[PDB]
């Protein structure tokens, strides 16, 4: 790829402006200070565009021209085998009944609730997680 | 049977490829990694005032804050950073092995990072601050204690890779989960580097 | 499919000719075990 | 060599993607989209008690009208087990023909049957309800096997 | 027309009012401007219709018009950049921080009613040598020498010091109408005077929005530790008799109920007044010394009850 | 005000002009085609309507009729 | 020579084929479909939650329901049009249609779609679940202001149950902003470079972007937020910071939030022009840098909530929401030259579109007229605010997404709706919406603040109420015809065999069939420009579109 080093290279020129700008507007023109609370928010989101624009700008220069992202490019060119999807799978429901079961007992606030739903998450999210790799029974 | 339609190396594919194609599941922890410093960016958030109200000497009277044994288990925590970078090289040459001394050991030094901090927090709320207590030390127990969630979920991470090393074959797609828990949790000690020097040095 | 990690121990492998023979035991005891199952099968309706 | 008049090219392989133009339609089924889902139940779901896929022909067949209804039906996509009922309404011709392996199978007194109950309603000018009222009378003469 | 084509705002009644009024009717001419043309755009390009006679062939195609392009994204950003130079040159006049006010009132607000406060007075005209109590302000700091522990820590509290529960930022007056939950709590204001409003909560955010103002300021809990300048003056107010002031933020259940009145009287109508409470007097009593009716007149202090179906 | 005419007016000018666009659009004719008059011509191209009834050439029998 | 079909399809499908299925989907599309199901239950629910509040404003008294019930009915019924409704629709079209416009063959983590959805829906029905409760949901509004907020005030347990459901949906939807990104950005069609995408998919790229900025600052609050009442933690304290400590990072949270609620229906509507306007989308590459030029300052814009706080630097985030409200313009003038010259037919999705049109023009007209601070000092929260969140937000999601189901509807389950039915939908549900919400401005203009169980007799304005009551139940019988439509439109309706249900069909998605196969692509087409659907069905046309695509 090219093309989203750049775009995140734009929202990183964007939100890094803006942060400093924030930073150096709420330290003067303010009632009592930085405002702390909207200018590490600003710095961060220039923490989250500078990780996935970095990132992908890792990629980007350690690659070709990928036969995807190739202008002119013949579907043949680029017709191979790609990988692993996950067909059916019953976890993510369990996943989702474990998180509000934890959610539920971290709402009313019940202990022996917010420890069986983290132990239900780390059940369920090991069935997901093991569900292409659990090997046949031996016996 | 006749022989197989699915003649691959494996029923688990690597992402798509990583040859001449970026690894996806890579994107994906990349992309959830900048969502989790916006997380972490709101429990800055919640630091950073509620310092600029206290005035005075702001970090208050119970809150003896222990360096001497933050400082060792930062110091634990980013040596072992490089060993987890050293178990994702031992990844990439593909052995199971090389992969999973690194993980034990990172594993086993990050338990030593969380019962540093749960020891940290019993020595500091048996004589001090408590999260009803103080400002400060309601925002020190929730900037760093989630913080403690994340990394008990890293570990999480770590042994549920561990046993699916144990239970399958080293595909190139699980190198790649194995480089995608790698910097999750070099994500998780370098937020850690970025609050052990903002709750302890610049204060 | 893919079910063939490395037999060595959780830290440390075993040597390359005793995973083979490892892998190729456990691979023939459970062609053995099929194909016992499916010539019983094929004993009762045959 | 023509695909639609407009708007419809073959792609990379052999299926024909072709348009409709936003307002219309595609089927331009002549006949209420209702009594043809009834056509489509008492061909479909009190069908499968007599395991033949009964084929329905609206068409034109203006030639010899047999020979010309047992040509169409062999693209019924299995024309060994198939009664297929041909009308055409330019003509007035009923013509049910069987399929090879219905044979027998309480059908040679069920094919006038079904014509004599498909152009009672036919003569009226009922020609959903004609097909509805020989489908099911055919699937209560072919016994299933 | 001008009120009709403001939206129907209510009318100033101080100049901060009628400027900010002016500035809206400008505005929503402004937005109308837009809106006419381009409905004008859109119920014109609905006269390009499928042509019954439009055979098979399609229309212009283009895209991509980069001189209309940069003409309209020019052209907007005059529109807010003239927009903005009158929003700062109206920004400027909503508080010009006089140090010298003429009445201050110490507006608190609790939970879900008000009780205004009349801090200070100092006419120009020369009168009202009135000052604010202060003994009320007693603190909640902590500063306990030892706590459940036998020793070491003594404790000082939560938030820089102090407990959450402290109550120092609330000032307090002689003078108090307080606005009880059968009696809506009336501040009077004298017409033609600076009015300065000072705004604190007891409790939970919410909003001192007299209509007729065209201005309101949320009284935050603790608005001098959480950067809120909560003061503002109002530089005059023209137009005599009652304003309905209502309640513009969430408080919780109770919340339409927190109605109160800024009645504008007249300055000697102010010196009978406050003169006729400096001997302890309550509201309605003090209103009837003024020749003017006790009871809130703008709005009823409605319904103790909680339905039309609760049984009484 | 007039808690009849406050509750009959959100009651009915619902239901009255959903009576009103109902009978002026619902009563257009659809896209769908008109049904076949039998004593018109065949003009649909020709229609087989198989059954997909067991899910998976040589002649079987034959009858006819002239309506 | 001709072919062997069924007289009508399959009516409801066999017995059996969906309910397993429906714990172990893997696939974009009936997860997408799940999105669009259970989204309009949860509209359903929030229309009659609304008409339970405008019952309520029709008379002056408390003739209805009571006060605290009425400040759970708002609160409830925001979250679940905002948080409940809108936030999943923009990654229910997604998994509807974006990986049918890139090409791909799944979405790229296909179980963490589903773990996406579920977790959406065990997370709205843990928030709809204050309900149950007797004290009820959260009294306190959507904003949930942290005074109001901590334990000691609103200190039932339907607050609680609210916090943790925008929990569990805040982290499926964060989870479905990763997987829309790493599908748009490497699970695509390989002919296709990042331009020639669709313009919808590249909303939801730059609509993830924003989602994964936004929405953990509404766990980080509310996690936050749920320490500081059950452990009494002290962060949102009112005499700390936690007044302002609340409004800054959730509205950089909620206003980040509106604009991944607005942006994705914006590119449903762009996708909804050139196939009705017959022709190319006007200035494509002005809408790939229209939608960065408002989302990267969505971020930067947040504080333009506070301006009755008085707290906030003013002149900055009023300088940059009217910097907001110039792309959105872009945006939008881009779309009056799509409709321009061109052989438009009005059929039903872009009747809705262009309902879309009036209704977000005039309110964003009191965008513009609100977020000047002095026109909003008072107008905060007053019904103009809420007529113009109204008067957009509804012309965003409800609009567009009408307009996304009745032009996605053929295509996602292979049969067509009742066109006249769609009108019938349309024309009450614009009539009643204006009726609802034209006269909101003059009645926040003149005195009536938001959130509000009851007014005075004394008080003026109760024909304005009332009037609002009469639009808002022309409103609430006005997806009778829409459920019926899709009713009817399921199991009966007109059928399409062919692709191009809509003609001049486009963006890569309408070169497949209507019900498309599993794993979405029997033939890719070669993909040229930005209407590659275009281009297969009008080969003829190809010099045509390319040799005066340039001039204007
Ligand atoms: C204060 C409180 C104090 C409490 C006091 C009282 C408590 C009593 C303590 C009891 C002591 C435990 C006894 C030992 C159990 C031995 C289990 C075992 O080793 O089997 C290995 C087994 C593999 O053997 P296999 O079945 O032959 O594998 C081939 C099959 O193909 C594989 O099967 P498959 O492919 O057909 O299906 C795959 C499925 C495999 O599913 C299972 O086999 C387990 C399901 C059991 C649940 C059934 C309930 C159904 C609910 C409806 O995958 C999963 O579900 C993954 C889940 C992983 C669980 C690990 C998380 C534990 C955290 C809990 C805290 O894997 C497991 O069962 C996972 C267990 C992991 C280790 C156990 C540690 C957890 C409990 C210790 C607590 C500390
Ligand atoms: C302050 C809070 C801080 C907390 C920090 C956060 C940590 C909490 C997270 C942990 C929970 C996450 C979920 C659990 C993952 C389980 C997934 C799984 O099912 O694996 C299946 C996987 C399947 O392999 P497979 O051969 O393809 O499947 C065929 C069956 O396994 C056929 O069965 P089999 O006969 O082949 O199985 C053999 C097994 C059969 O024995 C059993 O059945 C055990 C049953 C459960 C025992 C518990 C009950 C007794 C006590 C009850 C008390 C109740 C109160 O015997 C063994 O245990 C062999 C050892 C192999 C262990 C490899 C697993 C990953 C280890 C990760 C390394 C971590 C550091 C350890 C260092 C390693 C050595 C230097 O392997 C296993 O069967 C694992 C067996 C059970 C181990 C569960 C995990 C233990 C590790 C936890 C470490 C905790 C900290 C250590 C501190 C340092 C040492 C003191
Ligand atoms: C872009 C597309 C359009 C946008 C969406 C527009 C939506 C607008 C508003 C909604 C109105 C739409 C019309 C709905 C009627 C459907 C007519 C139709 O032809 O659809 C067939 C159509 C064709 O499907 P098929 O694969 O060919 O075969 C369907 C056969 O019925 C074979 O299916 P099966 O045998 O495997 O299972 C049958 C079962 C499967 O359905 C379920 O079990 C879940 C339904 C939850 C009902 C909760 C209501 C409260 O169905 C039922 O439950 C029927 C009872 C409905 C109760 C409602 C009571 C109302 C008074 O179905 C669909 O494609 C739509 C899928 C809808 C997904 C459901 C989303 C629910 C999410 C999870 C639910 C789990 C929690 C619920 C609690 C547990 C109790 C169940
Ligand atoms: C904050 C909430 C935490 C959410 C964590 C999950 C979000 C990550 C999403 C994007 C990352 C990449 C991804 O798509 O994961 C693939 C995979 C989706 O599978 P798929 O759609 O079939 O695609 C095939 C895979 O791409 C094929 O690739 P794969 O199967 O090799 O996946 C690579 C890798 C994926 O690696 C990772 O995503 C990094 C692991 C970080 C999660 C650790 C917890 C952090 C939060 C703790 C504090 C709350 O999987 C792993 O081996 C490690 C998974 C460990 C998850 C542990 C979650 C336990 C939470 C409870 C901790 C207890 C402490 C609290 C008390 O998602 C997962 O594996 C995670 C399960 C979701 C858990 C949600 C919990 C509710
Ligand atoms: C779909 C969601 C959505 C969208 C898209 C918007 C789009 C806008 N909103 Fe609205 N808004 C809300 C949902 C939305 N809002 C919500 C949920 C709230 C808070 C709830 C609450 O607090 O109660 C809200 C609160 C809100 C406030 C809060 C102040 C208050 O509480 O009183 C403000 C003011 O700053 C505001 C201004 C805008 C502006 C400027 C835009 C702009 O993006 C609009 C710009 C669009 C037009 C300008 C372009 C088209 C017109 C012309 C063709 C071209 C341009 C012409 C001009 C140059 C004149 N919104
Ligand atoms: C996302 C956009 C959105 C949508 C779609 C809605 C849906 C509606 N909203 Fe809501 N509304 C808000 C954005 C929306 N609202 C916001 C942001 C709030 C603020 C929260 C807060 O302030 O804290 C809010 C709260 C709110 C208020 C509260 C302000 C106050 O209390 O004074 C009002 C004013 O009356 C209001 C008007 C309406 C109307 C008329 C609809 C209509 O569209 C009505 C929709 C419902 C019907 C159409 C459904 C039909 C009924 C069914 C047929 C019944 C049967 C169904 C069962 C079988 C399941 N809304
Ligand atoms: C919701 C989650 C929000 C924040 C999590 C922070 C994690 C970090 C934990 C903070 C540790 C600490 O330092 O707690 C010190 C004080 C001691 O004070 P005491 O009891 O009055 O002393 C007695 C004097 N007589 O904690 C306490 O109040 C007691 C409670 C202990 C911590 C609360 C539970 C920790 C885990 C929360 C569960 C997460 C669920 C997530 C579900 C999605
Ligand atoms: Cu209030
Ligand atoms: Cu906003
Ligand atoms: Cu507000």
């Amino acid at each position: 790829m090219h093309i989203e080093a750049r775009l995140f290279e734009i929202l990183t020129a964007f939100f890094a402006l803006a942060a400093v700008v924030y930073a150096v507007l709420t330290a003067m023109f303010a009632t009592g200070g930085v405002e702390w609370a909207g200018t590490t928010a600003l710095v961060l989101t220039t923490g989250l565009t500078l990780i996935t624009g970095t990132f992908f700008r890792f990629v980007a220069r350690r690659l070709d021209t990928r036969p995807e992202d190739y202008e002119d490019a013949e579907i043949s060119d680029g017709a191979g085998e790609l990988g692993f999807f996950a067909p059916h799978s019953w976890w993510p429901i369990l996943i989702s009944l474990s998180f509000s079961t934890a959610a539920v007992g971290a709402a009313l606030w019940l202990p022996w609730l917010i420890a069986a739903g983290v132990a239900f998450v780390i059940t369920s999210v090991c069935g997901l997680v093991f569900e292409y790799y659990w090997g046949p029974e031996k016996h | 049977m006749t022989s197989a339609v699915g003649t691959s190396g494996t029923a688990i594919t690597s992402r798509v490829h990583s040859l001449n194609r970026p690894n996806m599941v890579s994107v994906g922890t990349i992309v959830w990694l900048s969502s989790e410093l916006m997380f972490f960016a709101g429990l800055f958030a919640m630091y950073f005032t509620a310092r600029a109200q206290a005035g005075g000497a702001w970090p208050p009277e119970p809150t003896e804050l222990n360096l001497a044994l933050a400082v060792p288990v930062t110091l634990v925590l980013i040596a072992s950073s490089f060993t987890c970078q050293m178990g994702v090289f031992a990844a990439e040459r593909g052995d199971v092995f090389g992969l999973r001394r690194w993980y034990v050991i990172t594993f086993l030094m990050g338990l030593f990072f969380v019962l540093g901090q749960g020891y940290e927090y019993i020595h500091l709320v048996e004589h001090g601050t408590t999260i009803p207590g103080s400002a400060y030390g309601s925002v020190f127990y929730l900037a760093t204690g989630f913080h403690g969630l994340h990394v008990i979920g890293g570990l999480v991470a770590f042994v549920l890779l561990l046993a699916r090393t144990k239970m399958s074959k080293f595909t190139p797609a699980q190198a790649t989960a194995a480089i995608v828990v790698s910097y999750y949790w070099h994500f998780v000690d370098i937020v850690w580097i970025a609050l052990f020097a903002t709750i302890y040095f610049v204060r | 499919s893919g079910g063939a990690p490395g037999t060595g121990s959780f830290l440390f492998p075993d040597p390359a000719v005793e995973h083979e023979a490892l892998t190729e035991a456990a691979h023939a005891s459970e062609h053995k075990s099929l194909t016992a199952l499916k010539e019983h099968q094929d004993r009762i309706h045959g | 060599e023509l695909d639609l008049p407009y708007g419809s090219a073959l792609t990379s392989s052999g299926r024909i993607s072709a348009v409709t133009e936003p307002g219309e339609l595609s089927v331009h089924y002549p006949f209420p989209t209702m009594d043809l889902v009834v056509l489509d139940d008492a061909l479909k779901y009190g069908s499968r008690a007599a395991k033949a896929r009964f084929a329905v022909y609206i068409g034109p067949l203006g030639a010899d009208t047999a020979a010309t209804a047992r040509e169409i039906l062999a693209n019924v996509p299995t024309p060994e087990n198939a009664v297929l009922l041909a009308v055409s309404p330019d003509q007035r011709a009923i013509e049910v023909v069987y399929g090879a392996d219905v044979k027998g199978r309480g059908i040679e007194s069920a094919a006038p049957l079904g014509v004599s109950a498909a152009a009672a309603s036919f003569k009226e000018g009922n020609l959903i309800d004609g097909l509805i009222s020989a489908v099911r009378v055919m699937s209560a003469g072919v016994s299933p096997a | 027309w001008s009120d009709a084509l403001a939206l129907g705002w209510p009318t100033g009644i101080t100049p901060e009012a009628k400027l900010n009024r002016e500035l809206w009717i400008g505005s929503v001419i402004a937005s109308f401007a837009v809106g006419a043309i381009v409905w004008g755009l859109i119920f014109w390009t609905s006269a390009f219709h499928r042509k019954k006679a439009t055979d098979t062939e399609l229309p212009r195609q283009f895209g991509y018009n980069m001189p209309l392009e940069l003409t309209l994204t020019v052209i907007p950003f005059l529109i807010i950049s003239v927009l903005f130079y009158f929003t700062v040159v109206v920004q400027e006049r909503m508080m010009h921080k006089d140090p010298n006010p003429e009445v201050v009132i110490d507006v608190t607000a609790f939970q879900w009613n008000w009780k205004f406060g009349y801090q200070k007075i100092a006419f120009a005209d020369g009168s009202f040598d009135y000052d604010g109590a202060d003994p009320e302000r007693k603190e909640a700091m902590t500063s306990r020498p030892e706590g459940k522990d036998e020793h070491g820590i003594e404790k000082v509290g939560p938030i820089r010091g102090m407990t959450p529960e402290d109550r120092t930022y609330l000032n307090f007056d002689k003078i108090e109408t307080l606005g009880t939950s059968s009696e809506i709590p009336v501040l009077v204001l004298p017409a033609g005077k600076r009015i300065e409003f000072v705004l604190n909560s007891a409790d939970v955010i919410h909003g001192f929005w007299v209509p007729e103002f065209l201005f309101k300021r949320d009284v935050l809990p603790e608005p001098k530790a959480n950067n809120s300048d909560n003061v503002f003056q109002v530089s005059e107010i023209q137009q005599t008799g009652a304003f309905v002031g209502r309640c513009t933020e969430m408080c919780g259940t109770f919340h339409a109920m927190m109605n109160f009145e800024v009645r504008v009287v007249e300055p000697n109508d102010f010196k009978a007044y406050i003169d006729q409470r400096n001997a302890g007097k309550t509201n309605a009593e003090a209103l009837a010394a003024i020749n003017q009716p006790p009871l809130a007149i703008t709005t009823e202090p409605f319904e103790s009850r909680r339905g039309e179906l609760v049984p009484q | 005000m007039s808690t009849a005419l406050t509750h009959g007016l959100i009651g009915g000018v619902p239901l009255v002009l959903f009576a009103v666009l109902a009978l002026i659009f619902l009563t257009r004719k659809g896209p769908h085609p008109d049904t076949y008059k039998m004593s018109d011509p065949w003009t649909h191209a020709p229609i087989l309507w198989a059954a997909e009834e067991p899910r998976e050439v040589v002649i079987g029998g034959g009858a006819s009729g002239k309506w | 020579e001709l072919e062997a079909r069924r007289p009508f399809p399959e009516r409801m499908g066999p017995k059996g084929n969906l309910i397993y299925k429906l714990i172990t989907t893997t696939d974009h599309k009936l997860i997408g479909i799940m999105y669009c199901v259970v989204c309009f239950a949860f509209f359903l629910v929030g229309g009659l939650m609304a008409l339970f509040m405008r019952t309520e404003l029709a008379m002056p008294g408390l003739q209805f329901l009571s006060n605290e019930q009425f400040n759970q009915l708002f609160t409830m019924h925001g979250t679940v049009m905002l948080l409940f409704y809108a936030t999943p629709i923009v990654f229910g079209f997604a998994n509807l249609v974006l990986p049918l416009q890139i090409g791909a063959p799944d979405v790229a983590f296909p179980r963490l779609n589903a773990l996406s959805f579920w977790l959406f829906l065990f997370g709205a029905l843990i928030a709809i679940a204050g309900f149950i409760t007797p004290g009820g949901a959260a009294d306190f509004g959507w904003t949930a202001y942290s005074p109001l907020t901590d334990a000691i005030h609103s200190p039932g347990a339907g607050g609680d149950l609210w916090i943790m459901g925008l929990a569990v949906g805040g982290l499926g939807t964060i989870l479905g902003g990763v997987n829309m990104i790493t599908t748009v950005v490497c699970m695509r069609a390989p002919g296709m470079t990042m331009f020639r995408m669709p313009i919808f998919t590249w909303n939801i790229l730059v609509t993830s972007i924003l989602v994964l900025i936004a929405f953990p600052i509404l766990t980080a609050a509310l996690f936050g937020l749920a320490a500081d009442r059950h452990l009494g933690a002290h962060i949102y304290d009112p005499a700390n910071g936690g007044v302002l400590l609340w409004q800054h990072l959730f509205w950089f949270f909620g206003h980040p939030e509106v604009y991944i609620i607005a942006l994705p229906f914006f590119g449903i509507v762009s996708e909804i022009f050139p196939v009705f306007s017959r022709k190319p989308i006007f200035g494509y590459t002005t809408l790939i840098y229209a939608t960065l030029a408002i989302a990267a300052l969505s971020v930067a814009v947040w504080a333009h909530h506070m301006y009755a706080t008085g707290a906030v630097l003013l002149p900055f985030f009023s300088f940059m929401t009217f910097l907001i409200a110039v792309p959105t313009g872009i945006k939008f003038f881009n779309w009056i030259g799509t409709m321009w010259k061109g052989q438009l037919t009005f059929e039903t999705p872009m009747l809705f579109s262009v309902g879309f049109l009036i209704t977000f023009l005039l309110g964003g007209l009191s965008g513009v007229l609100l977020a000047s601070p002095p026109l909003d000092f008072h107008v905060t929260d007053s019904y103009f605010v809420i007529a113009h969140f109204h008067y957009v937000l509804f012309g965003t999601i409800v609009f567009a997404t009408y307009a996304g189901i009745y032009f996605w509807f053929p295509k996602m389950t292979g049969r067509l709706l009742d066109e006249r039915l769609g009108k019938l939908h349309f024309w009450l549900t614009f009539i009643g919406f204006h009726t609802t919400f034209l006269v909101q401005h003059w009645l926040g203009d003149e005195g009536m603040p938001r959130r509000y169980a009851d007014y005075l007799p004394t008080d003026g304005f109760t024909t304005l109420n009332v009037i609002s009551t009469v639009g808002a139940f022309i409103l609430g019988v006005s997806m009778l015809p829409f459920v019926w439509n899709v009713f009817k439109s399921w199991r009966y309706g007109e059928p399409v065999t062919v692709d191009d249900p809509w003609g001049y069909g486009n963006s890569l998605e309408w070169a497949t069939s209507c019900p498309p196969p599993r794993h979405n692509f029997t033939e890719l087409p070669r993909i040229r420009s930005e209407r590659p659907a275009f281009e297969l069905h009008y080969p003829h046309m190809v010099e045509r579109m390319r040799a005066e695509a340039h001039v204007g």
